[PDB]
Order: C-alpha cells, then sequence, then structure tokens
C-alpha cells in the first residue's frame, strides 16, 4: 500500500494545467478511498478531494480527481499563483495499520521572467559589539529560482564564507526571494572598507553590484 | 468546529513527549482523531488514530506511541526518542467515525518538536538598516537561536504587505538564524516606525526592535 | 445519513453454536441491493464485506464463517453470523457500517462472553 506519487517537479503557467499521478501496491479500499491534500509551506494541510472524485465544501472544481483501485490522478486545470503547494494522496486499506500519505508532488507556476531587487545591509553596532559581523544581501522578488551571489570584500572574491536562504514560491505572484549572510570577525570586518554583492540573473542582462563602504 | 494542539519545542532523547489535541465544535463521540508528523524538508507521515469510540491504533512502522483521549482532547505520548522525532506534529479529524481513511478535514496548526541533546538559546535580534527607484528594504536578523521555531512579525502585524521571512539556516555553530524583511516608499524612512517582532517560545524570549536608519 | 436500532452489547457463552450480531439501518431507501455496501470492522479489520454491485462477500481467513443474509438487505438487516470459535477468538466491539448509494452511517455493537 506505499503510495508513489508523481515525483516532485511539476510545472505550468498561469491558466496552464498540471498532472500529479498517485499509485498504490495494493488497491485502496472500495477502490477508491483516496484523499488529495494541498499543503503550502509553514500552513496545515487542506482537504481538496475525497473518494477519489468528490471536492470539498468550496474547492474549485478545476482540481479534478479520477482513477480507481490501484492509480488515481488529480488534475489542476486553470493553474494559477494560489496553486504553488506540495500536493499529497491518502489511502485507506482494509486494515488500519496501512493507511498512509504518499510522498507529496511539489507543483511550480511558470510565471514571466523578473529580475531580483538587490538590496545590502552592512551590520549592525550592536553586532559588532559582540565581536561578529553579518553581512546581509537580499534578492527581492525574481522569477525563476536559479539566482547567484558572489561576495566582494575590497574587490576579493569571497569563499565559504556565505549562508544562503531561499523563500518558497509567493501565492499572490509566484516569485522568489534569497538572502545571502557574509560572516565576518569584527577584527576581519574592520579592516576592509568596500563591501558588495555581485547578483547575476536570468532576467539581468549584466550582472548587478550592490555596495556600501564601512562607514557612511 | 476546531482542533488545537499544545506547545512543542526541545526534547532530549531522555524526554516523553506528550501533545495535546484540544477539539472544539464537535463531539469525540461522533468522530476519530488522527496524528500526522513531517520532518523538517519531508513528507507527511501517517502516524495513527483513535476511533470515535475511544480505541487507538497505529500504522506500520519507527515510533512507540500511545494515543489517548478524555472527554474533550486526545492525547499523543512517544517515549524513547529519536533525532528522527524531530517533526512538525498535526491532529486532524477524521471522518469515518470507525477510523478509516476518508477524509482528515479539520486540521491543527502544528507544533514542532525537536529531538537533541543541545540547550535552547534565546536569540539575538539586530536590526538591518538602509543606507542607500526610490524602494528601501529593511528587517530583523535573528542570530543564534535553537531550537526552531522563531516567529516574526511588524509593527505588532500591522504591516504584512511585502514582508518576506527566511527559513532560517543551520550555521556551523549549530545555532540557527534567520533574516526577516519588509519593502516600503523610501519616503517613510523618518515618519514611520518599523519595529520587528521577535518570538522564542522555547527560550521564553519576545523582542521588539525599532530598525531605524542610521 | 442512515440511522439505526442500536443494541450496546449482545451476550453469548460455551453453549453458542452460532453468533449474530444485530444490525438494523431503519432508513434504507434502496430498492436493488446493488447499490448497498456492508462492512464489518473489527480492531482496525474489514472482517466481513459485502459490496453489492458485485454480489461478492469477502472474509479473512481467520474470519471464515462470518456472514450476512444478504436477502434480509433491503429489509435494513446487515447483522453478522459467525461460528463460535470465530466468536469466542474475537470478541470486544464492532462497527457495522452500511452504505447506500452517497448515504452512510455507523453503529457499534460489543460482543461479551459470560463464563
Ligand atoms: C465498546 O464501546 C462502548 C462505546 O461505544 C464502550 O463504552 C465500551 O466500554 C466498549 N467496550 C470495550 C470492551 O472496549
Ligand atoms: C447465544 O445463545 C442464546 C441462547 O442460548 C441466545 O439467546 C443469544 O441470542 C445468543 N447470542 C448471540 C450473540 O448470538
Ligand atoms: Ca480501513
Amino acid at each position: 500500500p506505499m503510495l508513489t506519487q508523481s515525483p516532485s517537479f511539476l510545472s505550468a503557467s498561469v491558466g496552464d494545467r498540471v498532472t500529479i499521478t498517485c499509485q498504490s501496491s495494493q488497491s485502496v479500499y472500495r477502490n477508491k478511498y483516496l484523499s488529495w491534500y494541498q499543503q503550502k509551506p509553514g500552513k496545515a494541510p487542506k482537504l481538496l478531494i475525497y473518494y477519489a472524485s468528490t471536492l470539498a465544501s468550496g474547492v474549485p472544481s478545476r482540481f479534478s480527481g479520477s482513477g480507481s483501485g490501484t492509480e488515481f490522478t488529480l488534475t489542476i486545470s486553470s493553474l494559477q499563483p494560489e496553486d504553488f503547494a506540495t500536493y499529497y494522496c491518502a489511502g485507506d486499506y482494509s486494515d488500519d495499520i496501512e493507511n498512509a500519505f504518499g510522498g507529496g508532488t511539489k507543483v511550480e507556476i511558470k510565471r514571466t521572467v523578473a529580475a531580483p531587487s538587490v538590496f545590502i545591509f552592512p551590520p549592525s553596532d550592536e553586532q559588532l559589539k559582540s565581536g561578529t559581523a553579518s553581512v546581509v544581501c537580499l534578492l527581492n522578488n525574481f522569477y525563476p529560482r536559479e539566482a547567484k551571489v558572489q561576495w566582494k570584500v575590497d574587490n576579493a572574491l569571497q569563499s565559504g564564507n556565505s549562508q544562503e536562504s531561499v523563500t518558497e514560491q509567493d501565492s499572490k505572484d509566484s516569485t522568489y526571494s534569497l538572502s545571502s549572510t557574509l560572516t565576518l570577525s569584527k577584527a576581519d570586518y574592520e579592516k576592509h572598507k568596500v563591501y558588495a554583492c555581485e547578483v547575476t540573473h536570468q532576467g539581468l542582462s549584466s550582472p548587478v553590484t550592490k555596495s556600501f563602504n564601512r562607514g557612511e | 468546529q476546531s482542533v488545537k494542539e499544545s506547545g512543542g519545542g526541545l526534547f532530549q532523547p531522555g524526554g516523553s513527549l506528550r501533545l495535546s489535541c484540544s477539539v472544539s465544535g464537535f463531539s469525540l463521540s461522533s468522530y476519530a482523531i488522527s496524528w500526522v508528523r513531517q520532518a523538517p524538508g519531508k513528507g507527511l507521515e501517517y502516524i495513527g488514530y483513535i476511533s470515535s469510540i475511544g480505541d487507538p491504533y497505529y500504522a506500520d512502522w519507527k515510533g512507540r506511541f500511545t494515543i489517548s483521549r478524555d472527554s474533550s482532547t486526545v492525547y499523543l505520548q512517544m517515549t524513547s526518542l529519536r533525532a528522527e522525532d524531530t517533526a512538525v506534529y498535526f491532529c486532524a479529524r477524521s471522518y469515518p467515525g470507525n477510523g478509516d481513511l476518508g477524509r482528515l478535514d479539520i486540521w491543527g496548526q502544528g507544533t514542532t518538536v525537536t529531538v537533541s541533546s543541545a540547550s535552547t538559546k534565546g536569540p539575538s535580534v539586530f536590526p538591518l538598516a538602509p543606507s542607500s527607484g526610490g524602494t528601501a528594504a529593511l528587517g530583523c536578523l535573528v542570530k543564534d537561536y535553537f531550537p526552531e521555531p522563531v516567529t516574526v512579525s511588524w509593527n505588532s502585524g500591522a504591516l504584512t504587505s511585502g514582508v518576506h521571512t527566511f527559513p532560517a539556516v543551520l550555521q556551523s555553530s549549530g545555532l540557527y538564524s534567520l533574516s526577516s524583511v519588509v519593502t516600503v516608499p523610501s519616503s517613510s524612512l523618518g515618519t514611520q516606525t518599523y519595529i520587528c517582532n521577535v518570538n522564542h517560545k522555547p527560550s521564553n524570549t519576545k523582542v521588539d526592535k525599532k530598525v531605524e536608519p542610521k | 445519513q442512515l440511522l439505526f436500532n442500536k443494541t450496546k452489547s449482545v451476550e453469548f457463552t460455551f453453549g453458542n453454536d452460532t453468533v449474530v450480531i444485530p444490525c438494523f439501518v431503519t432508513n434504507m431507501e434502496a430498492q436493488n441491493t446493488t447499490e448497498v455496501y456492508v462492512k464489518w470492522k473489527f480492531k482496525g479489520r474489514d472482517i466481513y464485506t459485502f459490496d453489492g454491485a458485485l454480489n461478492k462477500s469477502t472474509v479473512p481467513t481467520d474470519f471464515s464463517s462470518a456472514k450476512i443474509e444478504v436477502s434480509q438487505l433491503l429489509k435494513g438487516d446487515a447483522s453478522l453470523k459467525m461460528d463460535k470459535s470465530d466468536a469466542v477468538s474475537h470478541t470486544g466491539n464492532y462497527t457495522c457500517e452500511v452504505t447506500e448509494l452517497t448515504r452512510e452511517g455507523e453503529t457499534i455493537i460489543e460482543l461479551k462472553y459470560r463464563v
């Protein structure tokens, strides 16, 4: 009864259609006891569809569950950014010790390319007082997720010095944000002057750079 | 009709996990309660349930669970904890009172349990100040806390548009740190106050940090 | 929305060769048997099922003698009959789930042995 869903890479444009299959090694109870759930990041799961094809109260009719026995499928028609989520199927079986979810299939809305707005933040005097200095480079509302951040200290490329973090696809407009954190010791931070992060990305013709001189 | 789960947090390997799911607007005599978890970055994992006549039943695995209930709440108890117990735990209402996986329809918000021998540590909160179009970013660096989670609000919640709170990253130091940014018109620095409302409930830490432009 | 003539529990002893666990839905509305589904649940397990569409009965090998009089279904009788060996081995709480089209219901009976 292990459930296998479509491997998590299902994509479509606003208005396009996505398809997500859920396979069961054992056939589910009455051939139709299979539910569909939608989980956006950080939220609780929401029920969409149950008994394979019945829709939960208030779920738009563009979510369509079909199949029987061991094979089910969730068709999301008229896709929109509000549908960036991961989707799970859940099966029931004649002994409840086997009830389980699938592994999840994330859906990703394609939109038109959007270059990031970059901002670079110097450390706070609060934190310098502690001996460490964080430099933060923020890449705002870009698409698609592949972006590249190059840290430079007095025109000197950095390495192994940086940690990143990327939001999930924005539900209102299908973009991403990214944050880079340069960690230096207070000593190292105050032996230099020009701190910059170079952002290269598909929506920028030339790599954008954003800097600050220590002490503006 | 709604369910609410108790606080989770940090749990030592010698400790025992006890989670309560308080339902309201419906009776446990008429519905099953299901417990689901999710490892960070991973998929929903069905734990088990307790039927509407009060009997619990459990899926095929690793863990030592015991689901119980009283008149109005349902308790998940775990023993012999492991690093792989670190998950967000969900309770949900299940329709066939007999406990069949027909539909999970009323879910809880969920709580994070961290199984680790590490000590909790409250965050330090630093302003991210704009320096220099006409739009300015600003934010709050939330450094060196343990375990997850941290919550960040802006101006006590009255500011949500354009907010981006990043997923925590784990540092070599073994401590989490995140950023939470917001973008506003550059003209509003000087007439509008921006304050980040950081919470870290494991460490009993509330920080309100006026992010001001230098 | 199915309702039932509930019995809290039924008793039986070593004298019982057979065991009846009653199930009586009162507001049945089907006129042919192929729309009705019956399932008996014990310790998370479907120990008896009757899929009316297919006229098929199914039991695990450890409830081999469990049955239902299909001739009484439309009249609302879904009661389960077992031999004494399958009952005395599986005392406890049973659930009777009957499905007629989309309409569904459940009722609970404890099988108790008196010694
Ligand atoms: C059987 O179910 C009833 C409620 O449906 C419960 O009160 C009773 O104690 C149960 N009996 C056993 C043996 O679990
Ligand atoms: C057990 O047998 C007695 C008669 O000896 C009968 O009245 C009773 O209904 C039987 N119980 C069940 C559960 O069939
Ligand atoms: Ca089942």
